[PDB]
């Protein structure tokens, strides 16, 4: 039982960080895209109070 | 000289002469309201125009309304007169009480010390906290900063000072309300008039009060900081005293700046902030400190726009300050109050030199096993308590005892937790904490250190538990 | 992008809270024990 | 026959009078936003009038023209049309004249039902009173939701918040609030009696019928007044709805009367306020929003203040509603308002979902006055409600010692305790009885998804049986030594006998 057990430990904790894996895959293309949508929205609200002067 | 409103566009009045200018900075009164309205110059537009901010509601003006130039900044009444009183921006009394009779009146507008005015000597203010007097210590004529969001203490907190180190210190004491309820404004008048700093018979009265409470226009707002610290210079240099200064919060100054500054015609900048954010502030902050003349306690509140501390106007007040206490919601809601998170907190004293290397090393050992314990709650959440090795276990109770024992019930907060106030000596403070670190109390279960002063209360609040188990 | 010590539980999604709850019953079951204990020891003292 | 009779009446009496006014002539009308040439004296934030008897307001005053806000439709004022000054800021209708009529936002009646009889005016934009005149909240704001009344109370002149996402029940606990006052102002001492005011802003006119009729169903119209700026409405009409029932409002409190006000939403206003002045060319802020979006609001919730007894007494509760973004109280107006109001009372949708409903966020509502403002019966057992809740929600994540088996179940009776349906509000004493047969280990025997019907049925014997012990609650205000006995055996006989 014991043997079994590790083994299965083993699987269990590999296919874990596996999915956490592609969890941080997507997780980190939305923050790519987030930040960039943060810094036009910042970039075009500065426009816009600077050419409605 | 007289001049002639010439536009209102909300809060900014501009104002034409046909005689010679006012200066930048100078007050000027409306002539035809019933009430006092004071607008200030901030800009010539040439053409004789100068645009001005109102120190108080614009509705009513017309359109080529006469305008008087009193010909000085905004000037203020000064004196031990001011004490146990209340003040607008402008200076006159709120209270309902008569005239401020003094004989100095001090312009709001000033110049900051010199370099060669500063004094390089720093001692601890021992406050009666623990968290604060163990991990981050104040110091006399320094300037403090508490730093959080809304609905984590900043007021109860200062209050509490204001119970402790106010009642019990000899000199004088301002308060200066910056854009906050009216509601604490009032509860903390008749709080006073209950210990008796505020006097309103005699005239033994120890504080003065300045409210510039955020039903204000944002010239006012804007402008009820530099009245409070006229009154705090003022008894710091010819009164020659020590002086305390508590300002909440000293981010409605910087807010209040940013709602004119689009009507002035600045651009904004990075957050819709003024593009002055920075010298604004400094031009401020440089005038509240411990010269060599006089010593001023600086306590600011500052709040943290939706807990972010990386906005830019927590930000740049970070840099103004000796120490910081930053209230931390996450622990508020664990029901450790107050809730000063003690990795995010810092002193300048906070040296084995300055406070001697037990205190260090306390405080240091405790700072250490709390990042350890947030080190691990990545592991226990995964894991689980039951599987940790059996040192770690003690590590999670050393830490868990550690963050409770930081917990102190105030005298101002016993509506709420019902309990009553503790003060905590120093020492006391230190022998708890060295003790909850070498181990002499990994036996008392951890809700035996929850809300107690010092640690042989929680000794008993354990034999307690244990009795009626 | 990086990432910092205690973390889990300074986003409070669901690993937070269960990780919040896995130590508050382990550390309440503790603390009974550590109770009775004290009980015991009281009443072994009083003589 | 007398219908013309009642038509000729009108005419009868007229306004011959014809003065002398000053004027100016409309430059350019275009999105609602007039820019006229004249009105050399005309003041700032006055109210002028068009030809075709449509007001507006005078907001720049700028050296060339005057920027005008049209307080209605725009298609009928032209170009070279005439604007005569009123030489008046814009002031609403006040008095109790008001009481069960829909106006608008300028205090036009807006259901026929004839005109108002008002025989004062005030202002919108008074100032707040000052810091002298008001007094620490003390009575209690019997709001009938258990959750609200037990865990997160809120007094006479104090400012909530229902803060939260869309359709979690914010105008739910808003109602409830406005139909519970319906005991105490048919009841004879005039120091409970509550008049409640409405602002709707925002809302299509379909709701504010429903929530009409909501109100006349349950007989809560002799005391409330609706003023509604709905969607249809220009936006100087709904950026203006708030200050005008916050005045309708301020004459109660200042007459030594109470009042509640629900602004609903501020967020609306928020939007009418940006669309003003981005149509006036006021350069924008962050998100677009102007520079002054904080004033607008904190000048606007400083006047819902507790005045003390030398200025009459009278109070003005204010119970703001926002809605946030898939929760993100973080945005901009949220934080606002959060800055500015007293309490909170979070909605969470993962709440209102997972069947807790209202979805009162228990963990982070709060309320600073707390202790203060809340019944001695209520201060009893809500506090071992709350110590209760709190130690619950910590090990809550997880689903064996019997300690704390024990701890989780008495959570969890609390918490089905707290639910609660709509439009009926429970007297506070009854709140107290259910609380104090939930929280003393009573229901710690029954089911939890039975502990609905026993609240339901407890309340109706109760309500027969033993009106004198609820009589007797109210009265003392505290639950008495032969009070707890008392219950202590109606519970004990009640438990068995279900
Ligand atoms: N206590 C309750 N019990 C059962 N249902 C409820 C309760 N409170 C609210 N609801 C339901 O929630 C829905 C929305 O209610 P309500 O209008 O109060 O929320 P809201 O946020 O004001 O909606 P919106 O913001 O879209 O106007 C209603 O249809 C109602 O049936
Ligand atoms: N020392 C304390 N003990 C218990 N509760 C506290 C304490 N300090 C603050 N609180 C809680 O915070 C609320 C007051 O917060 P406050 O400090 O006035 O807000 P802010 O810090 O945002 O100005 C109270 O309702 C209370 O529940
Ligand atoms: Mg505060
Ligand atoms: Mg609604």
């Amino acid at each position: 039982s014991t043997t079994s057990e590790q083994s299965a430990r083993m699987t269990a904790m590999d296919n874990a960080s596996k999915n956490a894996s592609e969890m941080i895959d997507k997780l980190t293309l939305t923050f790519n895209r987030t930040r960039q949508a943060v810094i036009t929205k910042e970039l075009i609200e500065i426009i816009s109070g600077a050419a409605a002067l | 000289t007289t001049g002639r409103i010439v536009a209102v566009i909300g809060a900014v009045v501009d104002v034409q002469f046909d005689e010679g200018l006012p200066p930048i900075l100078n007050a000027l009164e409306v002539q035809g309201r019933e009430t006092r309205l004071v607008l200030e110059v901030a800009q010539h537009l040439g053409e004789s125009t100068v645009r001005t901010i109102a120190m108080d509601g614009t509705e009513g003006l017309v359109r080529g309304q006469k305008v008087l130039d009193s010909g000085a900044p905004i000037r203020i009444p000064v004196g031990p007169e001011t004490l146990g009183r209340i003040m607008n921006v402008i200076g006159e009394p709120i209270d309902e009480r008569g005239p401020i009779k003094t004989k100095q009146f001090a312009a709001i507008h000033a110049e900051a010390p010199e370099f060669v005015e500063m004094s390089v000597e720093q001692e601890i203010l021992v406050t009666g906290i623990k968290v604060v007097d163990l991990l981050a210590p104040y110091a006399k004529g320094g300037k403090i900063g508490l730093f959080g969001g809304a609905g984590v203490g900043k007021t109860v907190l200062i209050m509490e000072l204001i119970n402790n180190v106010a009642k019990a210190h000899g000199g004088y004491s301002v308060f200066a309300g910056v854009g906050e309820r009216t509601r604490e404004g009032n509860d903390l008048y008749h709080e006073m008039i209950e210990s008796g700093v505020i006097n309103l018979k005699d005239a033994t009265s120890k504080v003065a009060l300045v409210y510039g409470q955020m039903n204000e226009p944002p010239g006012a707002r804007a402008r009820v900081a530099l009245t409070g610290l006229t009154v705090a210079e003022y008894f710091r240099d010819q009164e020659g005293q020590d002086v305390l200064l508590f300002i909440d919060n000293i981010f409605r100054f910087t807010q209040a700046g940013s709602e004119v500054s689009a009507l002035l015609g600045r651009i904004p900048s990075a957050v819709g902030y003024q593009p002055t954010l920075a010298t604004d502030m400094g031009t401020m902050q440089e005038r509240i400190t411990t010269t060599k003349k006089g010593s001023i306690t600086s306590v600011q509140a500052i709040y943290v726009p939706a807990d972010d501390l990386t906005d830019p106007a927590p930000a740049t007040t970070f840099a103004h300050l000796d120490a910081t206490t930053v209230l931390s919601r996450a622990i508020a809601e664990l029901g450790i109050y107050p809730a000063v998170d003690p990795l995010d907190s810092t002193s300048r004293i906070m040296d084995p030199n300055i406070v001697g290397s037990e205190h260090y090393d306390v405080a240091r050992g405790v700072q250490k096993i709390l990042q350890d314990y947030k080190s691990l709650q990545d592991i226990i959440a995964i894991l689980g308590m039951d599987e940790l090795s059996e040192e770690d276990k003690l590590t999670v109770s050393r830490a868990r005892k550690i963050q409770r024992f930081l917990s102190q019930p105030f005298q101002v907060a016993e509506v709420f937790t019902g309990h009553l106030g503790k003060l905590v000596p120093l020492k006391e403070t230190i022998k708890g904490f060295q003790q909850i670190l070498a181990g002499e109390y990994d036996h008392l279960p951890e809700q035996a250190f929850y809300m107690v002063g010092p640690i042989e209360e929680a000794v008993a609040k354990a034999d307690k538990l244990a009795e009626e188990h | 992008v990086r990432s910092s010590a205690g973390a889990v539980r300074d986003a409070g999604g669901a690993f937070g809270k269960r990780e919040q709850a896995e130590e508050e019953r382990y550390f309440r079951a503790r603390a009974k024990e550590q109770l009775a204990a004290l009980k015991k020891h009281h009443e072994n003292e009083i003589s | 026959a007398e219908v013309s009779s009642i038509l000729e009446e009108r005419i009868l009496g007229a306004d011959t009078s014809v003065d002398l006014e000053e004027t100016g002539r409309v430059l350019s009308i275009g999105d609602g936003i007039a820019r006229v040439h004249g009105l050399r004296n005309v003041q700032a934030e006055e109210m002028v009038e068009f030809s075709s008897g449509l007001k507006g307001m005078s907001l720049n005053l700028e050296p060339d023209n005057v920027g005008v806000v049209v307080f209605g439709n725009d298609k009928l004022i032209k170009e070279g049309d005439i604007v005569k000054r009123t030489g008046a800021i814009v002031d609403v209708p006040v008095g109790e004249e008001l009481l069960g009529r829909v106006v608008d936002a300028l205090g036009n009646a807006i259901d026929g039902k004839g005109p108002i009889g008002s025989k004062a005016r005030r202002r919108v934009g008074l100032k707040a009173p000052g810091i002298i005149p008001r007094i620490s909240v003390r009575e209690p704001m019997q709001t009938g939701i258990k959750a609200v009344d037990s865990l997160v109370p809120i007094g006479r002149g104090q400012r909530e918040l229902i803060i939260g996402d869309r359709q979690t029940g914010k105008t739910s606990i808003a109602i409830d609030t406005i139909i519970n006052q319906k005991r105490f102002n048919d009841g004879t001492d005039e120091k409970k009696k509550l008049y409640c005011i409405y602002v709707a802003i925002g809302q299509k006119r379909s709701t504010v019928a429903q929530l009409v009729k909501r109100l006349t169903d349950a007989d809560a119209m002799k005391y409330t007044i609706v003023v509604s700026a709905t969607a249809s409405d220009a936006a100087p009409l709904q950026y203006l709805a708030p200050y005008s029932g916050c005045s309708m409002g301020e004459y109660f409190r200042d007459n030594g009367k109470h009042a509640l006000i629900i602004y609903d939403d501020l967020s609306k206003q928020a939007v009418a306020y940006r669309q003003m002045s981005l149509l006036l060319r006021r350069p924008p802020g962050r998100e677009a929003y102007p520079g002054d979006v904080f004033y607008l609001h904190s000048r606007l919730l400083e006047r819902a203040a507790k005045m003390n007894d030398a200025f009459g007494g009278g109070s003005l509760t204010a119970l703001p509603v926002i809605e946030t973004q898939a929760g993100d109280v973080s945005a901009y107006i949220p934080t606002n308002v959060i800055s500015i109001t007293d309490g909170q009372i979070f909605l969470e949708t993962e709440l209102f979902y997972k069947g807790i409903r209202p979805a009162i966020n228990v963990g982070l509502s709060v309320s600073r006055v707390g202790s203060a403002a809340q019944t001695r019966a209520m201060k009893q057992v809500a506090g071992t409600m709350k110590l209760e809740l709190a130690q619950y929600r910590e090990v809550a994540a997880f689903a064996l010692d019997a300690a704390t088996q024990q701890l989780l179940s008495r959570g969890v009776r609390l918490t089905e305790l707290l639910k609660q349906g709509q439009y009926s509000p429970m007297a506070i004493e009854e709140q107290v009885a259910v609380i104090y047969a939930g929280v003393r280990g009573y229901l710690d025997k029954l089911e939890p998804s039975k502990i609905t019907k026993f609240e339901n049925a407890f309340l109706s014997h109760v309500i027969s049986q033993h009106q004198a012990l609820l009589s007797k609650i109210r009265t003392d205000g505290k639950i008495s030594e032969e009070s707890d006995a008392k219950l202590k055996e109606i519970v004990t006989n009640f438990l068995a006998g279900f």
